[PDB]
């Protein structure tokens, strides 16, 4: 039906069925996640397999079948045969190393478990970064990504609990997202804080003048290197775009884009130009000596805009010689039979 | 050039449409005498 | 297998407690459980329209008017599919065509105001979510959050 | 741009049908920019609404599913439809094409029953439970004896 | 209308911001200078304001010029932006109560109570006798008597004095089970509305359809009470059906409307049929009203933000900038003169 309620109910229901106890459950899971790490590494040590591979195979066996490996990541790990071979060596690990295998999986499991339980935490956080320009679900989602980030770095040895830790790692993920996706035209985090500062400043300035500050105040109040050109620019970038498709004029049936003209396209007038221009330019180019005429025709009209570097083997003196003598004979007879005079431009 | 005007090429309303249509799953392909392709988008749709 | 997924006999899950040699063996089996276009993509590929055509033919003229009427309307779609044109596994979307660029312009208005076809805000919607999805799978995947997104994703595709 | 490349290695009409060595651009004017198509590769599929929400669900019709409600049910949220086989029971055999809820679904893949009841104090229920918990198969309705009555109403081990 | 902002409790309050005198006087620039230069000829306005405290102290920050409101030329036209503009009058149903014939069933006609502004109920009384009567505020219908009971009209005094001459009285005394408990009927109707609300709310929602907001502050005397005494019912105690002195409400309007429906349906008390298009029903909005309404809309937008700042300001010096922000009133009134259709 309507999307917010369903997810809210979705995880709130599962937290309702499994909140994590303050100390015990979070400690429990934490301890297991870490042991997983120490496990996987020792596994790489004895298998010679990259901890990335050992990590992905324990993931498959605990989080999903061939289905989850084939669609998400296209196909480098053979759906069946590949992952299985990897599990066989894990089995071969005697009593000593087999232990790490069994731990890795159980660890991985705990991980996901700690992640489920602290989803209300995200939503509670994400709840306040609402009207920034991101959908609540998008916001919760990035924040979620943030909590997963936290899980990777939490050191349970250092007594502080995951609550306070997740907060930071989530708030960071969100704010980033808000700064990277919120607009149509990307704007770096610096420009963002800059705009917030700009905004906040305009607020304190609205406070007493009764005059929406000229870009003079803003420069001042802002600080060290602020000037009118700077603020006029920033607020020009702050205005989000408009809709090429918006209800226009009297709101009846008016769509905004019919009004904007076009520039690259040669309005007939231009197509006719290029026709005479090229035919006449082409007639002259042939009646001349190819030597320095083509040099300048090609050097200028074929690739890019170098007198010396323009002529093949013959030096500058023959260039200027024929360039300026052919260019003038060409111009002066074109003066006689006036075809070019009428500036095609 | 005083040329008897040329014989019409495909209208952009048509091409705008086909693509609008392609934007949605649907595939609209024009056909030949015998049910075979023909080409509206002159040479810009074949790839690379 | 260690203590997640292991199918021995009719009982199909196996937990392990190296304390006492205890091989915990939970009893439920491979239940193909799916939700979302994934589940329907499957369903759609598996059907041999010829079979359902013939099946409906019989259902059409033989039983009374209630279930045979439903079968006539259901035979319409199946027939055309088979008749001429293309086959039905395509109704599912896994590859989203993107409309050209100049048709969804980005233009310079006034002051430096810019103007873009509303289509581009929707496209970014899809792309960001599609991407966020990929990174969410990779990072590790808590179910609720994956669906949550797949939901948004779907909606976006609409 | 008109006939020119992005970088400019090749810039006029003579080689009109070839692409640039270091960067890719075959040219005729910016019209190619407005006629060409790009595509987004979806993570996990989704479906066309043009086919799913037209009055006759072209997919609900072809796939005998609840023409209008079974779709909406599994499509946008998590209501599962057993696709190929699922040996274990609900009370009856595996539902070839029928749909089930998260709850009952949950009850299926981990084990029949999940009962985590953890005691209030340190000596009253911690003793009742422990004594009968480790190797003793606890039958349904095992009446643990101390806070209120710790009731274990389900199956096999503890 | 919107100045006495009473904000009492959720944390600390007892806020009382009061209006003294409204004064506007020195135009920024003049007419022709307003046309040569792009300028909106508007007079400056700042009224006197003094906010009270529950602690000893009342800070009076005299002026705050919010809202530059356009002026009228001696001919009657304005000067908004470069071009002289004009505000055209309008027409509509003058907020009253009428009885129009029923939609499809040729049978009998139904009653309508019209309360403008928009926010503010829209009542209708219809009887479909196989077992139901219909009175609708937002949409779903309920009993015409459960309400009179609430107010204090009991089955006996009601039925005999009002409809002795009106047999329809029988539909009124019908569900006696609920008519036998007074104030409990108040809680019962509350229950009839639907959220899943606290049964206990002493006299809160009854107030809303009682004295202040929804019914209207259109001048006490001739605004609505004209449509009353001549068309139906004789008196009004308090502008619209209004009272908050004892917790027990008075409704000299709820009974007369039914009184006239029993009357309209039963003969000639007079001939009670209202031709809507009678101009005594369709009213003309002169310029003033059109501006006063946008001015008040802005006043609410202003008073909305100010409430937030009765909590934001640290201690007592919160009179000037802490309570007033000229952003709303400007955009609001400005929008009416330049963008109003
Ligand atoms: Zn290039």
């Amino acid at each position: 039906k309507i999307s917010t309620s369903d997810p809210v109910r979705q995880y709130l229901h599962e937290i309702g069925q499994v909140p994590l106890l303050t100390l015990e459950e979070e400690v429990e899971l934490a301890r297991k996640v870490e042991e997983g790490m120490e496990a996987i590494k020792k596994l790489s040590e004895i298998t010679g397999l990259d901890p990335d591979l050992i990590r992905e195979v324990v993931r498959a066996k605990i989080l999903g079948s061939a289905r989850v490996r084939h669609i998400p990541g296209l196909k480098e790990t053979l759906d069946p045969k590949t992952v299985e071979e990897i599990d066989q060596k894990l089995k071969s690990l005697p009593k000593e190393h087999k232990r790490y295998l069994h731990i890795a999986r159980e660890g991985e499991a705990a991980r996901q478990h700690l992640i489920e339980a602290n989803l209300r935490l995200v939503v509670s956080i994400a709840k306040k970064y609402t009207g920034r320009g991101l959908s609540f679900l998008d916001l919760i989602q990035e924040g979620n990504q943030g909590l997963i980030r936290a899980v990777e770095k939490f050191e349970y040895k250092r007594r502080f609990k995951f609550s306070t830790y997740a907060t930071w790692w989530i708030r960071q993920a969100i704010n980033r997202a808000i700064a990277d996706q919120a607009r149509t035209i990307r704007i770096p985090v610096h420009m963002v804080e800059t705009i917030n500062k700009l905004s906040r400043t305009a607020r304190q300035l609205q406070q007493e003048l009764g005059r929406e500050p000229t870009y003079e105040e803003i420069a001042e109040a802002m600080g060290p290197g602020w000037d009118a050109k700077r603020v006029e620019e920033t607020l020009k970038i702050a205005q989000e775009p408009v809709s090429l498709e918006t209800p226009i004029g009297d709101e009846k049936d008016s769509f905004y884009g019919d009004f904007i003209p076009d520039e690259h396209l040669p309005s007939p007038v231009d197509a006719a130009t290029q026709s005479l221009l090229s035919e006449e330019l082409e007639k002259a180019l042939s009646k001349l000596s190819e030597r320095e005429a083509m040099v300048l025709k090609l050097r200028k009209g074929l690739i890019d805009g170098e007198e010396v570097g323009a002529f093949f083997g013959v030096t500058r003196e023959r260039i200027r010689q024929i360039e300026n003598k052919a260019l003038r004979k060409l111009k002066y007879h074109e003066s006689r039979t006036r075809k070019l005079r009428d500036f095609l431009d | 050039k005083g040329e008897d005007v040329p014989e019409p090429s495909v209208p952009e309303s048509f091409r705008v449409l086909v693509k609008e249509l392609q934007a949605l799953a649907l595939d609209v392909q024009t056909l030949d005498e015998k049910d075979n392709p023909v080409d509206i988008f002159e040479g810009l749709a074949s790839k690379r | 297998a260690d203590g997640g997924k292991v199918k021995s006999d009719v009982y199909g899950r196996v937990e392990v407690d190296l304390v006492r040699n205890v091989v915990r063996v939970v009893e439920s089996y491979d239940i193909d459980a799916r939700m979302g276009a994934e589940a329907i993509q499957q369903l759609l590929k598996e059907l041999d329209l010829e079979a359902l055509e013939k099946e409906l033919l019989e259902e059409m003229k033989h039983p009374s008017r209630a279930r045979r009427a439903k079968a006539r309307k259901r035979l319409e779609v199946v027939r055309a599919f088979l008749d001429s044109g293309n086959r039905p596994e395509w109704m599912i979307l896994e590859a989203v065509p993107v409309l050209p660029p100049d048709l969804r312009p980005m233009v310079q208005v006034d002051g430096g105001r810019f103007a873009t076809s509303d289509l581009n805000d929707l496209y970014r919607r899809l792309i960001n979510r599609n991407n966020r999805l990929k990174k969410l799978l990779a990072q590790g995947a808590p179910e609720i959050i994956i669906r949550n997104e797949k939901r948004m994703l779907q909606e976006a595709v609409d | 741009k008109d006939y020119e490349c992005a970088c400019g290695k090749y810039k006029r009409q003579r080689f009109e049908g070839k692409v640039c060595e270091r960067c890719g651009v075959e040219v005729t004017k910016s019209i190619v920019r407005r006629y060409r198509m790009g595509h987004i590769e979806l993570a996990t599929p989704a479906a066309h609404i043009w086919f799913v929400k037209d009055v006759p669900s072209k997919i609900g019709t072809l796939l005998d599913l609840s023409a209008t409600e079974l779709e909406q049910v599994l499509y946008f949220s998590k209501y599962i439809v057993l696709d190929p086989k699922g040996a274990i029971l609900n009370g009856v055999p595996v539902e070839k094409r029928q749909l089930l809820t998260d709850e009952e679904y949950r009850e299926l893949r981990y084990g029949k029953q999940e009962t985590y009841p953890l005691p209030p104090g340190v000596d009253a229920l911690v003793k009742d439970g422990e004594e009968v918990v480790k190797g003793q198969e606890l039958a349904p309705g095992v009446v643990s004896r101390l806070d209120g009555v710790a009731l274990y109403r389900f199956p096999r081990r503890v | 209308e919107t100045f006495p902002i009473e904000e009492e409790d959720k944390g600390k309050g007892g806020l009382v911001l009061d209006f003294l005198e409204y004064r506007l006087g020195e135009p920024p620039f003049p007419q022709d200078e307003c046309r040569e230069k792009d300028l909106t000829y508007q007079a400056p306005l700042y009224a006197r304001l003094q906010l009270i405290h529950k602690d000893t102290g009342l800070i009076k920050e005299d002026e705050v010029f919010l809202g530059h409101i356009p002026l009228m030329t001696e001919d009657g036209s304005f000067i908004i932006n470069g071009a002289d503009r004009v505000i055209v009058s309008q027409i509509h149903r003058s907020p009253g109560v009428y009885f129009t014939p029923d939609p499809a069933r040729p049978g009998r006609y139904i009653a309508s109570i019209i309360p403008l502004p928009k926010r503010g109920p829209w009542i209708d009384l219809e009887v479909e006798p196989n077992g139901v009567v219909s009175m609708k505020v937002n949409k779903r219908k309920f009993p015409l008597v459960l309400l009179l009971r609430v107010l204090g009209y009991d089955q006996e005094t009601l039925a005999r004095e009002l409809g002795a001459y009106g047999e329809l009285v029988q539909g009124l005394m019908d569900e006696s089970v609920f008519a036998m408990r007074p104030e409990e009927a108040l809680i019962r109707l509350f229950t009839l509305l639907r959220p899943g609300d606290p049964p206990k709310r002493d006299k809160a929602v009854a107030y809303v359809y009682g004295l202040i907001a929804d019914p209207r502050r259109y001048d006490l005397g001739e605004a609505g009470r004209y449509k009353a005494e001549e068309k139906l019912g004789i008196r009004l105690s308090g502008r619209t059906l209004a009272r908050f002195e004892d917790g027990e409400f008075k409704d000299e309007v709820f009974l007369p409307t039914l009184r006239y429906l029993f009357a309209l349906t039963a003969g000639v008390p007079g001939h009670e049929v209202d031709d809507i298009d009678h101009l005594g029903n369709r009213r003309i909005r002169t310029v003033g009203e059109l501006m006063t309404d946008q001015f008040r809309v802005g006043l609410a937008r202003l008073a909305r933000g100010v409430r937030e700042r009765m909590l934001m300001g640290s201690e007592d010096s919160l009179t000037p900038a802490k309570l007033v922000n000229s952003r709303p009133l400007e955009a609001a009134i400005r929008e009416f003169f330049s963008r109003s259709q």
